[PDB]
RNA sequence: GGGACCGAGGACCGCGCUCUGCAAGGAUGCUGGCGUAAUGGUCACCAGCGACCCGUCUUGAAACACGGACCAAGGAGUCAAGGUUUUGCGCGAGUGUUUGGGUGUAAAACCCGCACGCGUAAAGGUGAGAGCUUCGGCGCAUCAUCGACCGAUCCUGAUGUAUUCGGAUGGAUUUGAGUAGGAGCGUUAAGCCUUGGACCCGAAAGAUGGUGAACAACCAUCUAGUAGCUGGUUACCGCCGAAGUUUCCCUCAGGAUAGCAGUGUCGACCUUCAGUUUUAUGAGGUAAAGCGAAUGAACUUUAAAUAUGUAAGAAGCCCUUGUUACUUAACUGAACGUGGGCAUUCGAAUGUAUCGACACUAGUGGGCCAUUUUUGGUAAGCAGAACUGGCGAUGCGGGAUGAACCGAACGCGGGGUUAAGGUGCCGGAGUGGACGCUCAUCAGACUGGCGCUCAAGCGUCCCACCCAUACCCCGCCCUCAGGGUAGAAACGAUGCCCUGAGGAGUAGGCGGCCGUGGAGGUCAGUGACGAAGCCUAGGGCGUGAGCCCGGGUCGAACGGCCUCUAGUGCAGAUCUUGGUGGUAGUAGCAAAUAUCUAGCGAAACCACAG
RNA sequence: GAGACCGAUAGCGCACAAGUAGAGUGAUCGAAAGAUGAAAAGCACUUUGAAAAGAGGGUUAAAUAGCACGUGAAAUUGUUGAAAGGGAAGCGCUUGUGACCAGACUUGCGCCCGGCGGAUCAUCCGGUGUUCUCACCGGUGCACUCCGCCGGGCUCAGGCCAG
């Protein structure tokens, strides 16, 4: 008789959607990135970057 | 359609019980003789004997001919076979030559207590123009 | 609208102002969306704007008719043999274009957007190219979609 | 030939029938248990009928016709009186109408509770006139 | 976190969840207020915004023109006969009692003896195909194809023949309003056509018979004559809705056919269909690049852009073999008989609220503007072709009025957001921001007026804001469509319940409903304790035509419902009759009854006003 | 003798003085016009004055039915009251002001005691009609049950609008 949104109304959204409630608790959604020293860029792609 | 043209109460009794069957039940045969009930008079042309026993030849001389329409006397058949026939309306002689032969001559409303779904059962259409 | 664009808009289901449908990208789909291009404007969208179409503005097309996608039994019953059982697989069926595409994306009725919430460009009946919003804007059709959603 | 009866009764004339411009037809028989012409409530077209009467002593009866006395409109209706206590004449009621229309059943119980509320404002009203003399 | 708008439904059922009950298939709880007035309504006035005088006719559209002093009553597609289509009904190879006779409670009703009108008479194979099935099959109506018979026609020309008659056998590219298991008769309702006054009103005439005079005229009738051409043609609501073109024939003064809209039947049914893309393909190798490849836009390895035909499997494919009336030297091809396997990518995309055939029925045959391509001319405009989009038949937002053009197409409301266009004031929203230019003795304005000059001008860029009948969410109305509803329902199955989509409209088509006079039935209807009518700065219902009640007047009849019937609905026709006005106590004292002042006293004209 | 006819602008031109009044030399043409009240009981008498007129007064159920006569619309007009206006009025949507009018939910039920009176209560008696097992009378009494009426007590439900 009345349709409710799934993202304003949490239990339309766990009816449809039953991993929204481990989604939000486990934090998927604020995932970090992968952890080490990253390597820095190449000098052949900045000559290449700033040219004539 | 939502309504038969024909003022007779009976046909709409008829229609009322043939809605419900086909409404009610998986066979064709009450639809199709629902839409033949809604159908006018032009478009549901006499039957004659002579067509029935016509048709009534390879191995359906034990089914019972369905006929939405009159069923009417035909002076050319010299002799009427056994035949058990459900229609609207029977002309007095086509009723009397029926049951003289050993027939029998039913109404849609004895078919549809007696055939639900149409086991076994001969419809016949008569000829168009 | 000339016969032939309208005959386009007709066969993609545009058949009303600010209506968005799902097109997987062929080069037959691709060449018409290129002939009503004065009428539309399309592009690439990210997994929010799919999901919040599906979730928010989601309707389906049962038996001709526009039902709400307020559970998974219509989704089931509608899709179940396609192996499309919940609104999740609509999703991922949507945004990964997979197998069964032509039913998914069929199966949703035309998206019924709003006028966006900020407005358009000011000239908006000239490229996007131009300074406009016909045409292909690609990965800016997401902010488009967050004001028309 | 209830349906036949009903059909000339409802599509073509009824003596009984008040038709009204907003959006209800009403029944002006006697025995009819809700004073709406319709198929369920038509005393005419049903054979096996029943209502509920109020006689001027004040006695409430429950009348009931059946199809086998149809042809003696003199011996149409058996009058059964019904209890004072409310809930005896609610069971009674249950009792005589067993096997019904459950349409019948409610509507005989909604008539039943009706007069009762009736008789008791009237004999409140009856009590205020006699006080205040107007 | 702050704000606005909304609360549809009404026992339970379902999906769920943070599970002793919850924000999970639509608002409850608490407090306060309400009768010397909560809340409405009517009239008058003021105020903000909006708004060209109605009907007819012509034009592509306007513009002109016609009619309109006012009110009451009257006022126009009717009735017959004959055809034709469709709905209902009775009987049915038959049908029709009503010329007439008998009978009667007497123009009613009831009965029918012989005729007569119209109609009827004088079953084959194969393949699809609704339906049924004992799962093996049987197969309606109808269609296609192969066959059968007949009136009659073309030869071959039997036994026979009265000796000049006949047609047996085998052959034909034969026909038919032919057969192949009858559909008609009567009646009712609606529509159309022909003729009668013929939807209503409107000539010059002509004829017949009379009346007068004095150098043809008038009267009555035929006659409601007729031809064109005008004017007019009477309640509401809902649903669907155009064309102003192809072809043919012949009068000029035009019809027929098809097209656009609609109805019924049959066949399938998302099979199939498509103003569409893609693939191959047609006319443009048209542009381009290269010719350190050849050759010479006509050069080309490659190849645009741009539009437009054809095909995309089951109604299909391929190949092999016989026949034929055909064809060619010849299965050289064509048709009729062959065989095989492919129903789990059955052979691109996307859409599919469907399409084809048959039959029947109204309104229409203007032109104009713009675009694309093409040809020719002029001092320049311009002229000839095809194309779609619109107007006629369209309201709304902008556009300085209009119109064109831009946006966007319309049920009644609330909220939100925009399009085109705008944000100095009129005028809702920025005297917003960055960079430059311009002082014009009537600058310029993506100016209308006021007015503006480090703009309120011009060019670009950025941000916020304003509002359409447009979009989104909710409510309500109607229509259409889908679904449910019987050992019956808690509502007339012509009822009820659930769900979705849609809503412009002239000519025109269909349905529903309101009102008037009279008739049959009914309401055991209202009424001299007051019917009908009329008046009414009262109360309600209906979207509406309308309907119901109150107050006053009044004095004899009247109303609802179901059917029947019609002289049945008015704003107009230089409409008819009656009544009444401005002009106007004016012009003038005139037929009837040279000024000032008593008494008397019009007419033209009149949509409303300058 | 009748009618699914017309009902005084209709129905014959004529419901009444109707082929009349009237027009034309003539042949001919040709209207308009019905309704007091049941009964004239048709307004006596007094008083203005020269009127087809008033004021008192009377008849009548009624005279705002008075031979202008049943009812008495609109156009148009006068008196009184209120409001507005002088380079058009009139209309659509929306508030406001003044005047007038209406008057919101028709505003109830259930329990617990005490008294009283009836009954469908009494396996009480008698009678009547019946669909023959259901109704209706007459007479008895309050052990039980059920209804009412009166005096106290309590709970609940209630229409609309705001926060
Ligand atoms: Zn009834």
């Amino acid at each position: 008789v009345q349709k409710k949104n799934p993202l304003r109304n949490k239990q339309i959204m766990l009816r449809l959607n039953p991993y929204a409630s481990t989604f939000a608790k486990e934090k998927l959604g604020e995932v970090k990135a992968e952890e080490g020293k990253p390597p820095k860029v190449p000098a052949s792609f900045k000559e290449l970057l700033h040219e004539a | 359609r939502k309504a038969p043209k024909s003022d007779n109460v009976y046909l709409k009794l008829l229609v009322k019980l043939y809605r419900f069957l086909a409404r009610r039940t998986e066979a064709p045969f009450n639809k199709v003789v629902l839409r033949r009930l809604f159908m006018s008079r032009i478009n549901r042309p006499p039957v004659s004997l002579s067509r029935i026993a016509r048709n009534l030849k390879n191995g359906n001389e034990k089914k019972t001919v369905v006929v939405v329409a009159t069923v009417t006397d035909d002076n050319r058949l010299l002799q009427v076979p056994k035949m058990e026939v459900a229609a609207l309306r029977f002309t007095a002689k086509a009723r009397a030559r029926i049951e003289a032969a050993g027939g029998r001559t039913l109404t849609l409303d004895q078919l549809a207590l007696e055939k639900p779904t149409g086991a076994n059962t001969l419809l016949l259409r008569g000829p168009k123009n | 609208i000339p016969p032939k664009p309208r005959k386009i808009l007709q066969l993609l289901r545009l058949r009303q102002i600010n209506n968005g449908v799902f097109v997987k990208v062929t080069k037959a789909t691709a060449e018409m969306i290129k002939i009503v291009e004065p009428w539309v404007a399309y592009g690439y969208p990210n997994l929010k704007s799919v999901r919040e179409l599906i979730y928010k503005r989601g309707y389906g097309k049962v038996n001709g008719q526009r039902i709400p996608l307020t559970d998974n039994a219509i989704i089931e019953e509608n899709l179940g043999k396609y192996g499309i059982i919940c609104i999740e697989d609509l999703i991922h069926e949507i945004f990964t274009v997979g197998p069964n595409f032509k039913q998914a994306a069929n199966f949703l009725w035309p998206f019924k957007l709003s006028n966006p919430n900020g407005g358009f460009r000011p000239r908006k009946f000239k490229h996007f190219i131009e300074g406009g919003d016909l045409g292909n804007r690609e990965e800016h059709i997401n902010a488009l979609i967050r004001a028309m959603n | 030939s209830d349906e036949i009866v009903w059909q000339i009764i409802n599509q073509q004339f009824c003596a009984f029938k008040l038709k009204t411009t907003k959006g209800q037809n009403f029944c002006r028989n006697e025995y009819s248990v809700s004073g709406l012409c319709n198929r369920q409530s038509c005393p005419l077209a049903n054979s096996r009928y029943a209502t509920v009467r109020q006689s001027p002593k004040g006695t409430i009866y429950l009348y009931i016709k059946t199809i086998e006395r149809s042809h003696m409109p003199s011996k149409w209706w058996e009058k059964i009186k019904l209890s004072q206590n409310y809930q005896k004449a609610l069971e009674q009621i249950d009792q005589r109408l067993q096997f019904f229309p459950k349409f019948l059943i409610h509507k005989c119980k909604q008539r039943l509770t009706r007069l009762v509320q009736v008789a008791i404002r009237m004999r409140r009203i009856a009590a205020e006139e006699a006080r205040l003399g107007e």
